RNA sequence: GAGU
DNA sequence: CCGCGTCAGACTCGTAGGATTATAGCATACGTGAGGTGGGATGTCAAGT
DNA sequence: ACTTGACATCCCACCTCACGTATGCTATAATGTGTGCAGTCTGACGCGG
């Protein structure tokens, strides 16, 4: 993965659960963005239609 | 699904999907291997005389 | 039936021969009759499968948890 | 009220009565377009019921007397129509 | 087609031709290439119904012009495909076939009314041998085996007259001549004259099943099929996947083999086939009907073509996968939709973020409606093309519908009832859901990775449930106890106690402020801390009696903190709330208190803000975690290392030999408890305090800010317990199972454990999450249960008027008053004036419900007992009295008459059950109980009295106990019992009985695992069947030769020693049995089960030396593992392993007749004529002496008490009681408050059932086991108008038969023995009435509870109006 | 049976937001519950502001200490980064960074790994600083660890507080939070929980073909089965109409469903209930089973 | 493979 | 008291994809669904009505 | 606003055609067999015996 920064401290619940806090920044340098190649598949079948 | 105390060294006591799987499904530990008749086995080091 | 019959005695030999698979056109060679008529045999060879299958390798779903009713005409479409 | 219904819930005595007798003016409102008594301010028919309910001045009993009312007023109208019909039906 | 009711009964074969419109010769079903189904065959157009609408077979004639048009050619009806799914078919089975459901399921209706067992029909059916139907002979009757050739022995000497068959023909046949009238009466006659005990068991049975079956007019030769039913085609459709293939149900292919070889019979039959071959085929043809029904009941059933089991029409309704639970009581549904949850801060109590796509796809039709009448869209269809462009326009719409609707929030598990509950939603970019910080706690929902689904109620009735009766901000109290759900958590708590806490000198120390607002002026400026301690000017606000405003106006000493939240702090609310440093604790106290004097409204508002503040707060003071934030106490290694040394010494000093198993095992755990205590208590100062640093020069001290300990002390998050394991010790754990391991963790997750001491975890952490599941699907099942009994109870009246009631104490369970009498029975309606010589002699009017203000003032007075009304006393038929049950406890007020109050108690119970198991499973991630049961110590100075005991003076000088009944308690200066403590058996005492006990002196005393036997009088131990190898184990060392007994159990035992009951008996220096002092028992003390016998044969004891130590391990569940099948079994009425017993009437009571060791006694009552003799076992243990003048219920065996006999003997107020307060003995060991009253609800419905003695002119008798309800009905119209009376007795029934026993059979079919049920009532032929809830449920009909109560009683009332 | 077929790739850039899966190492783990622009986090006194705000409430009752230790040991790790990244700033000699760099590999007393660096080319020492510029790479082993000791002995050798713990500025308001904060490098990750498949609704498509309720998954536009459970919490509520609903014009009954929608469209809102196809497939079943039930009229 |  | 038998065992959601069979052939009689062309039924136009 | 007749295009029904379908007949002798997994739990109420 890749490695952060962190600030361990309550805000103003935004972090409250285990919720997490996060910065633009994240965003702005393109970290922690997937590429997912999806698939899909069209068929022609053949019906007696 | 316990854990036994001669996974020491074989599986690791500690990987394991949580409900019901759990106890079920385990990592085999880092140097273990199996041996001849497919039982679990470690790699230990001798100590002669001290 | 018979015709089935005779379709898979000779899939044996083909696939010992080729080292793999019969073809459409390869199969219909050696028959003499029309690949349509072939194609379509093999379509009608499909035996029932089972409605009440368990779809769900965990026994999730008997396979009707999937089908659909396409003859209802919508309700966006009745309005 | 909006945040909390409370008052009207207190106004007419149970919940449940609450929640059908306002089902009951908010249908009236929306089928027959009868007429919101407090200035609308674009309350949904959950909330008007809610606020006139709130204030007192709908009741389950009132309800009735307002059905009591109009029907009573369309029997005294359709005297003409309905008779026709009833000397034919002799 | 409004309905009434429900009938079910056997269906006729003439009725079966009736529902079915055509015969399915053929078992084909379709055309292999054209579809069409074929002619007679399964799929057929010409019997059930065309393919597609209003369209025939041959096609010549389509539309609607035609409607019952009967096409010539074809012979197919042109009409709607919808007849599909409602037209039956039907075969002609050539051979008569038995129902396999009424031979194979018990009881098998078909064997008990034959009388004949399972076996015999068996042989029959399957042609095995012929049976005598009919014998004009006097050798055989009804009923007779005969073989092959003793048919031909039979059948060659005799015939004519002599009538028999083999198969289910014959067991028809049989059926039919079997006379219905006359066997009624001939038993009733054999009644009357002679009764053998359970002769006339069976013979009742057997009656009942008679009358009811011709009542019913059910006809016995029915239970033969002739005609068997087809299931409409679309039930079994026959369906093509898109790649070519195809789908079938399991019911064709079972129909399929069916028609076969029927067919096949037909042929056979033409040909005139052997018997052997015949009789072959009518197995085929019987094992095909019977595997389409219910497949495998019969044994080895049809496989799937794959492996798996064919689905017959059984598991199609009755599996769990079945009909009724996945598609009725139940189902998926739409306007609903389902993603991850996000914080929302800045949400307000009744709102939820609701993301955009997700808002537009479910408000679909609201929009379209919207669209066509502003005209923004010509038409619908434009409208959709508008929609799925999505322009500005679509957003607005969008939000004006969302505006003042309500959506409900879901999460699963729907633990209770707020698990959904209503919000305002509020559009939001984004696909994740916002949820308030605050509801959290109810939905027992966390942010990670958590999803809910929000459904749209529709109407204007749906909107008004939600936003009246769901909303968030209508239900704050849990139903379950009356206190908040709604509350602060976490975050919350941290800020407002850093607000609240104060510090030493900081900034602006012995400031004095013009008010409030100042407070937080000088903080903004940096001017003052808010841990600075102030003096403030402030007016505190009163409630006055009728509701005013009491301004009162002067000096407070706070912190900066407090002067800012009591700006917060609602108008006329008293300063002392908010004067102390606010944990979890006081944040809750504030909430309840401002509701329950306030109100409603001001404490939601209220609620909120405190949320918010708490967040603010926690920002500025940036708490967090740091390394040396967790601070390893001072002295670790040095009291570690102390304990290890002397432990090593007694190891050491165990060669020796003075050290048994016991005493080593003993001697290490407690040094090891007490060492980490220590550990514990240091680690706890220094983190605790910690402000020592030099004043320049000497030191100081106060209360440090460490983050951890804060958050523990806040109850922010950590527990002590946590704390100990992440700084100081992490301790002992457990082993795989039972076994607590020697050494402990010294080390702290601080310096890190290592291969062994981590690899010692492993065992506990996985035994925890591995219950966590498996140990939670047994409470959620036991919920279901419990719901499923309790449904019919409703509030259906105000007030019966009964002046019935149950006595409530203060529960004084020995330690302490674990739960008071206000407690127990706030917002209760009270039966009764209770009277106690008082403050002035105290007298409570009845009728009333006692109210929070109420309470206030008996608390005062000090009423010990209270009659309190209950809802098993309740009058009212089929439910209860408003009065009866009390407050909602979830509203604040008296119940609505109409609220579904079952329900309600179950999911409040079923609730905890659930969560106790989780979370000890998951968090606990090792094992342990406080089993230091070691001394007593009284608190405060008063005099010691005794209750209940019988103790004998030794020569060391000890108040040794040798009484079971022990209690040591407390009284004060002027006469009460204050303090309460429970003593075991052979527990040294100090002080007796009137002497006075000075602050914190030990008064008793005993050792932990180890009870032992003390003898009360002198002399030599003689030895009695204690040999070795039988009831005795020889453990033998060298040295000087000593040994230790051990007396072994039943497990150990061989064959022969079985009986041998072990003692010591008490022999004197000359020989004969010394007896206890005044009493005629020659002392010899029977030592239990594994007894093990120190002191050996041949040395001297002294009066009041140990004969021999019984050892006991409690290993130490706790938890919901012990107790969830304890809870369940009181639930189920399930009598307990060793039941004790009672006497039944009064009066003088006596022994006579004696077998070896087993007690008998007769008691004869004095005023009571009859003499009751009970039988008692060897081995079990009296608590009486002999003549006592007896009450009814008497407890006399030790044990826990079986709930069937206390009914009985007792009665209803005291069984009632048991069951509560033993149920409520679980929930307290984990600390969950549950009010008594959802007890009560269930127990009334577990005696929901009564049995008569005596005739009405009804359907009565001996022994029928009628409903409660059926009996009151009797009453009323029986009494008003005379006829003879009839005689009743309560009944006990445990949930599941309980719910069986119920007359709503749907309800029951639903619940569990699907199959079963509803055979009994096919027999019956009941006719279900439909009150209750789940009918009404599964018709998608009004519930007759609460919003459909008004609906449901217009049906009523029109059943009387004809 | 298959006349043709093509396969299709398509290939999206998906970006976080909020909603979506993150987790370290030590099982912490939580959903992004909103993204800040840089100027509401908190900042050092240097100006660097912070990337991730973690709940320290997490901690305690969790019982993972261990990312405590990964955020101190990363903060330095990046510490060893900043001093390397000056250094490389400001160009200097070969030998000075060399010092430097191997006093820092032999900072243990107890290490085992022994990196006496002197044969090195000068090409191989430019190119690894180069290397550890961005932030120092460090490998405690399981169990045979860094003690907090030689974490603490790093941390003056990163020129930074040995409690790890450091003044914060909160950009929002420019007031400091009264007290320190634990700040530094934690490895973090994006789980294979992507929001953007979490997100489903329905509100009309295609049915079930025996019970003719909505299907399931978003594979079918399926809908949500409202359970049991769910019911149960409309009973303890009295709310009649919102269950009937549930039971009828939201699943199986197709009159009632369509008439509603229509109504919903035309600003009624009546319901005006059917029956439920579920209960047809019952009443059906118990009759193929040769029992007879029959709905009895008034 | 999620969470309670 | 042992016997063996019978009946139960959480909530929602989410993601991958379905076939192996062994099997003779045919000569004849009967039925069932379809193309290819004429009669009858409406469609379209131009004047003239 | 309407009809009439001419001429030109479309819709319904019955006939010969061809493939498809249903059922019979075969002769060295062949004649007592298939077949699996289910299970382990676990307290439970119940009858049977
Ligand atoms: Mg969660
Ligand atoms: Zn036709």
């Amino acid at each position: 993965g890749q490695n952060m920064r962190v600030a361990f401290m309550p805000w103003n619940g935004y972090n409250f659960e285990d919720s997490i806090l996060v910065s633009e920044r994240v965003v702005q340098e393109d970290r922690f963005t997937t590429i997912h190649i999806q698939e899909l598949a069209c068929v022609s079948r053949d019906t007696k239609l | 699904r316990d854990v036994h105390p001669t996974h020491y060294g074989r599986v690791c006591p500690i990987e394991t999907p949580e409900g019901p799987n759990i106890g079920l499904i385990n990592s085999l530990s880092v140097y273990a291997q199996t041996n001849e008749y497919g039982f679990l086995e470690t790699p230990y080091r001798k100590v002669t005389d001290g | 039936i018979e015709t089935i019959n005779k379709l898979n005695r000779i899939s044996r030999q083909m696939l010992q021969e080729m080292g793999r698979e019969p073809t459409p056109e390869e199969l219909a060679e050696r028959m003499l009759m029309p690949e349509d008529k072939i194609r379509k045999v093999l379509k009608i060879a499909k035996e029932p499968i089972s409605m009440e299958t368990p779809i769900g390798d965990d026994e999730d779903s008997h396979l009707g948890d999937f089908i659909e009713d396409t003859t209802l005409e919508l309700p966006l479409d009745s309005a | 009220a909006r945040v909390t219904v409370q008052d009207a819930v207190e106004k007419i005595g149970n919940r449940f009565d609450l929640v059908l007798v306002a089902a009951r003016r908010a249908r009236q409102m929306q089928v027959g377009g009868k007429d919101p008594l407090v200035p609308e301010e674009n309350d949904k028919t959950t909330v008007i019921a809610l606020r006139e309910i709130e204030e007192g001045l709908i009741n389950n009993q009132i309800l009735d007397v307002r059905e009591r009312q109009e029907q009573q007023e369309q029997e005294a109208a359709e005297l003409q129509a309905v008779t026709a019909i009833a000397e034919g039906r002799r | 087609e409004e309905f009434d009711a429900i009938k079910i009964a056997l269906a006729s074969p003439d009725m079966i031709r009736s529902w079915s419109f055509g015969e399915v010769k053929k078992p084909e079903t379709i055309n292999y290439r054209t579809f069409k189904p074929e002619r007679d065959g399964l799929f057929c157009a010409r019997i059930f119904g065309p393919v597609k609408d209003y369209e025939c077979l041959c096609g010549k004639y389509k539309r609607l012009k035609h409607r019952g048009v009967i096409c010539e050619k074809c012979g197919v009806e042109v009409t709607q495909t919808k007849v599909r799914r409602e037209r039956m078919g039907h075969i002609e089975l050539a051979s008569p076939t038995a129902h396999i459901w009424f031979l194979k399921s018990l009881p098998s209706r078909i064997g008990l009314l034959l009388d004949m067992p399972l076996r015999d029909i068996e042989r029959v059916l399957y042609f095995e041998s012929y049976v005598v139907i009919e014998g004009g002979m006097t050798n055989l009757e009804r009923q007779q085996i005969l073989t092959e050739e003793q048919y031909l022995d039979a059948l060659e000497e005799f015939g004519d007259e002599f009538d028999a068959k083999m198969g289910a023909e014959a067991i028809q046949a049989l059926l039919k001549s079997m006379d219905l009238e006359q066997e009624c009466e001939q038993l009733r006659e054999e009644l009357n004259e002679t009764n053998s005990e359970t002769k006339r068991k069976k013979l009742t049975k057997r009656i009942k099943l008679l009358e009811a079956f011709v009542q019913s007019g059910n006809k016995p030769e029915w239970m033969i099929l002739t005609v068997l039913p087809v299931l409409p085609p679309d039930l079994r459709p026959l369906v093509p996947l898109d790649g070519g293939r195809f789908a079938t149900s399991d019911l064709n292919d079972l129909y399929r083999r069916v028609i076969n070889r029927n067919n096949r019979l037909k042929r056979l039959l033409d040909l005139a086939a052997p018997d052997i071959i015949v009789r072959n085929e009518k197995r085929m043809l019987q094992e095909a009907v019977d595997a389409l029904l219910d497949n495998g009941r019969r044994g080895r059933a049809i496989t799937g073509s794959n492996k798996r089991p064919l689905k017959s029409l059984a598991d199609m309704i009755k599996g769990k996968q079945g009909r009724f639970r996945q598609n009725l009581l139940g189902k998926r549904v739409d306007y609903s939709g389902r993603s991850v949850i996000t914080v929302g801060p800045y949400l307000r109590l009744h709102q939820c973020g609701l993301p955009k796509k997700m808002a537009l796809e479910l408000f679909k039709p609201f929009i379209y409606g919207k669209l066509e009448l502003r005209g923004l869209a010509t038409t619908i269809k434009a409208a959709k093309k508008m929609v799925e462009r999505e322009e500005a326009v679509v957003w607005d719409i969008l939000d004006e519908v969302i505006r003042e609707h309500p959506v409900l929030l879901n999460r699963a598990p729907t633990l209770h009832r707020l698990g959904i509950q209503a919000f305002e939603p509020v559009l939001i970019e984004g696909k994740a859901i916002q949820l308030h910080p605050l509801v959290c706690a109810a939905y027992n929902a966390d942010f990670d990775g958590d999803q809910m689904a929000v459904h749209v109620p529709l109407t204007l009735e749906a909107q008004l449930e939600a936003r009246a009766l769901m909303m968030s901000t209508n239900n704050i109290l849990s139903p379950a106890n009356g206190e908040p759900i709604i509350v602060p958590s976490q975050d919350v708590v941290l800020g407002l106690y850093y607000m609240t806490r104060d510090c030493v000198n900081a900034k602006g120390e012995g400031m004095v402020l013009t008010g409030p607002k100042e407070a937080e002026r000088l903080y903004r400026s940096g001017l003052a801390s808010l841990h600075a301690r102030v003096k403030v000017r402030i007016t505190e606000y009163e409630k006055d009696a009728n509701g005013e405003l009491v301004a009162k106006t002067s000096l407070k000493d706070t912190t900066v903190g407090r002067a800012i939240l009591w700006m917060i702090v609602p108008k006329g609310l008293p300063y002392s709330i908010v004067n102390q440093a606010l944990g979890k604790k006081a944040i809750s106290k504030m909430l309840n208190t401002c509701y329950r004097i306030l109100g409603l409204k001001p404490t939601v508002i209220f609620a909120d803000q405190i949320m918010y503040t708490g967040f603010a707060y926690a920002a500025r003071s940036g708490a967090s975690v740091g390394i040396d934030d967790m601070v390893i106490p001072e002295k670790k290694h040095e009291i570690i290392s102390e304990a290890e040394a002397e432990v090593a010494e007694i190891q050491e000093q165990f060669q020796s030999g003075l050290v048994t198993a016991g005493e080593r095992y003993n001697k290490v755990i407690d040094i090891w408890a007490a060492a980490n205590d220590r550990v514990s208590k240091a680690m706890m100062d220094n983190l605790q305090t910690e402000t020592v640093i030099n004043r320049d020069g000497q030191e100081e001290k106060q209360v440090s800010f460490n983050s951890i300990y804060m958050m523990a002390d806040s109850g922010a998050r950590g527990s002590a317990a946590q704390i100990r394991q992440l700084a100081g010790m992490r301790g002992l754990m457990a082993k795989p199972d039972g076994s607590i391991i020697e050494t402990p963790i010294t080390a702290n997750f601080r310096e890190g454990l290592n291969v062994l001491q981590y690899f010692i975890s492993t065992h506990g952490a996985r035994k925890g999450l591995a219950d966590t599941a498996l140990k939670t699907a047994n409470s959620g099942y036991l919920t279901r249960r419990l719901v499923d009994v309790a449904q019919d109870l409703v509030v259906t009246e105000d007030d019966c008027g009964t002046h019935e009631g149950i006595m409530m104490t203060p529960v004084i369970e020995g330690g302490d008053v674990k739960e008071p009498l206000r407690d127990r029975v706030l917002g209760r309606v009270t039966a009764e004036d209770v009277l106690k010589p008082g403050t002035a002699d105290i007298l409570v009017p009845r009728n009333t419900l006692l109210h929070e203000q109420w309470c206030d003032l008996l608390e005062e007075n000090s009423v010990d007992a209270v009659k309190v009304r209950s809802v098993v006393s309740c009058d009212t038929d089929f439910g209860v009295c408003a009065h009866c049950y009390g407050r909602d406890l979830a509203r604040g007020h008296i119940i609505n008459k109409g609220e579904a109050i079952g329900v309600i108690a179950a999911q409040s119970i079923g609730e905890p059950g659930t969560q106790l198991t989780m979370r000890t499973f998951h968090i606990g991630g090792a094992a342990s109980r406080a089993a230091a049961e070691s001394s007593i110590q009284v608190k405060n100075k008063g005099s010691i009295k005794l209750s209940n005991v019988k103790s004998v003076v030794n020569s060391s000088g000890k108040l040794v106990i040798t009484s079971r009944n022990t209690e040591l308690k407390l009284i004060d200066e002027f006469g009460r019992t204050k303090e309460s403590y429970k003593v075991p058996y052979g527990a040294v005492l100090a002080k007796g009985d009137g002497e006075q006990v000075a602050g914190g002196e030990t008064v008793a005393n005993w050792d932990p695992h180890t009870m032992p036997v003390i003898t009360e009088v002198s002399g030599f131990v003689r030895f009695t069947d204690m040999i070795d190898g039988q009831t005795i184990t020889r453990q033998t060392d060298e040295l000087t030769g000593l040994s230790s007994l051990v007396v072994l159990d039943s497990a150990e035992r061989t064959a022969g020693g079985k009986d041998l009951r072990p003692a010591l008996k008490i022999v004197d220096a000359q020989g004969n049995d010394v007896l206890i002092p005044g009493t005629d028992m020659p002392a010899q003390y029977f030592l239990p089960g594994k007894a093990i016998v120190q002191l050996e044969d041949g040395v001297q004891i002294s009066s009041g030396d140990t004969l021999a130590r019984i050892p006991q391990e409690s290993g130490g569940t706790k938890d919901i593992t012990g107790g969830l099948p304890r809870v369940a079994d009181l639930f189920e009425a399930r009598r307990p392993k060793e039941p004790a017993i009672l006497a039944e009437i009064s009066g003088i009571v006596s022994f006579g007749k004696e077998t070896k060791g087993k007690r008998r006694l007769v008691i004869t009552p004095v005023d009571g004529s009859d003499p009751y003799e009970e039988m008692i076992p060897k081995w079990r243990q009296l608590n009486v002496f002999e003549g006592e003048r007896v009450e009814r219920g008497d407890v006399i065996s030790d044990g826990p008490e079986a709930p069937h006999d206390i009914l009985r003997l007792r009665g209803v107020h005291a069984v009632t009681r048991y069951i509560v307060n033993e149920v409520q003995d679980v929930y307290r060991l984990q600390g969950v408050k549950i009010n008594d009253k959802h007890i009560e609800v269930i127990v009334r419905q577990m005696l929901r059932k009564a049995t008569i003695v005596n005739a009405g002119s009804s359907d009565f008798l001996e022994g029928e086991q009628v409903e409660y309800s059926r009996v009151k009905i009797a009453n009323r119209e029986l009494e008003a108008n005379g006829k003879v009376g009839a005689t009743y007795s309560r009944d006990l029934l445990g949930i599941t038969k309980a719910s069986l026993a119920t007359e709503s059979f749907i309800s029951a079919a639903s619940f569990q023995e699907t199959t079963r049920v509803l055979t009994e009532a096919a027999v019956a032929g009941k006719r279900d009435e439909l009150r209750g809830l789940k009918e009404n449920v599964i018709v998608g009909r009004l519930i007759p509870a609460g919003t459909g109560y008004a609906y449901h009683q217009d049906r009523m009332r029109r059943r009387a109006a004809g | 049976g298959v006349l043709k077929i093509v396969k299709v790739y398509l290939a999206v850039k998906r970006r976080i937001q909020p909603g979506d899966k993150m987790a370290g190492r030590h099982g912490n783990k939580g959903v992004i519950s909103k993204i800040n622009p840089i100027e509401d986090m908190p900042y050092d006194e240097n100006g660097t502001p912070v990337d991730i705000v973690l709940n320290p409430l997490g901690v305690p009752s969790r019982m993972n200490i261990g990312q405590i230790l990964e955020t101190h040991l990363g903060m330095a790790a990046k510490g060893i980064g900043d001093k390397i990244n000056a250094m490389l700033k400001q160009q200097q000699e070969v030998a000075k960074l060399r010092e430097f760099i191997q006093r820092a590999y032999d900072l243990g007393a107890d290490v085992r790994q022994k990196v006496d660096l002197s044969t090195f080319s000068d090409e191989e020492v430019m190119r690894l600083a180069e290397n550890l510029r961005k932030g120092m790479p460090i490998a405690t082993p399981v169990f045979d660890g860094a003690k907090e000791a030689e974490i603490k002995e790093l941390l003056k050798l990163g020129d930074l507080p040995t409690s790890g713990q450091i003044r914060l500025y909160d950009g929002r308001t420019g007031e400091q939070f009264e007290r320190p904060v634990t700040v530094g490098y934690m490895y973090m990750l994006k789980l294979n929980h992507l929001v953007d498949d979490k997100m489903h609704a329905r509100s009309t498509g295609s049915y079930s073909l025996v019970t003719q309720q909505p299907l399931g998954g978003k594979a079918q536009f399926g809908g949500q089965r409202f359970g049991e459970m769910e019911v149960w919490a409309l009973e303890a509520y009295g709310a009649a109409y919102t269950l009937q609903e549930m039971l009828t014009v939201k699943s199986d009954d197709v009159n009632g469903r369509t008439k509603m929608y229509k109504n919903i469209v035309d600003g009624n809102h009546q319901m005006e209930p059917g029956m439920p196809e579920s209960f047809n497939v019952l009443l059906k079943e118990i009759r193929s089973l040769g029992i007879n039930i029959e709905l009895e009229d008034e």
